[PDB]
């Protein structure tokens, strides 16, 4: 059960208590842990990381690493309450405002928030093409949903993202094909005994921050659990060729 | 002025709680 904050900032008492009741149940130390934080008269102010800025002294791999590092400093959100609401069908202009709000509130983010932030921080670099990569996976009788931000620059594929697993987020710009990047996520999921049920490739996200256009999250959908790799490759390669055309 | 104070308290608790939950997930 995952909650999304629909109260803005400061978080309302209803959402705030619900988050605390959730962490007290999931945690074996429960109330002792909760009281230690909530009743502490003095709590140390966490540092606000600086929003990274693109410099001519940087290569595209350097700039992507700086963006990823900022996302890592914000931290993966393990509270069970997602702080910023991401409406997938929303025009990009709206989502860029939420991206700016994330840099101002400076709180932990989940996978979706990280994709929107990644788009936001790469809008100014025209050689970098961005597109969402969505996975529906299976593990221990349940389905999981995850999103990363696919990158294409100078004949190489990579990704930016946030996940609780180090191998399911950022990938360096070394993949010669889209298929190599996807297959790497599939092999990375394997480490966690997940079966990739679906792969969804969206369209290249416009670089215009005030775009009326929503993000396209599913131009290509593949049932990779029912397919052989030669066929997943064929499909992914036909589509990536079209993206570059 | 009082409004930004609750946000600063909530952020300090969010990161204090997130440090704890990361560690819990690390174990489990």
């Amino acid at each position: 059960l995952f909650h999304v904050n629909k109260s803005g900032f400061p978080i309302d008492s209803h959402t705030w208590e619900r988050m605390w009741m959730h962490v007290a149940k999931v945690h074996p130390k429960g109330g002792e842990m909760v009281g230690a934080i909530r009743n502490a008269a003095f709590l140390a102010k966490p540092s606000i990381p600086q929003v990274p800025n693109y410099r001519l002294s940087m290569t595209i791999p350097d700039w992507l690493q700086a963006i990823q590092n900022y996302m890592k400093t914000l931290q993966y959100n393990h509270t069970g309450t997602q702080f910023f609401e991401i409406r997938k069908m929303r025009p990009l202009s709206g989502l860029m405002e939420t991206a700016k709000e994330m840099t101002r509130e400076s709180l932990p983010i989940k996978c979706l928030e990280a994709v929107i932030l990644g788009i936001y921080l790469t809008n100014g670099q025209p050689s970098i093409e961005r597109f969402p990569i969505s996975f529906k996976t299976y593990f221990s009788g349940n389905y999981f949903h995850h999103v990363v931000l696919g990158i294409y620059c100078n004949g190489r594929y990579g990704s930016l993202g946030m996940s609780r697993r180090a191998e399911l987020m950022d990938k360096p710009l070394t993949f010669r094909t889209l298929s190599d990047l996807i297959f790497d996520f599939e092999d990375s999921y394997k480490k966690y005994l997940h079966t990739v049920k679906k792969v969804k490739i969206g369209l290249y996200v416009p670089h215009e921050p005030h775009s009326f256009q929503p993000i396209e999250w599913k131009q290509l959908v593949l049932n990779v659990s029912k397919m052989l790799r030669a066929d997943i490759r064929k499909e992914l390669e036909k589509y990536a060729r079209d993206m570059r055309m | 002025s009082a409004q930004q104070e609750l946000k600063q308290r909530q952020r300090a608790e969010i990161y204090a709680l997130n440090r704890v939950m990361t560690e819990l997930e690390q174990q489990q």
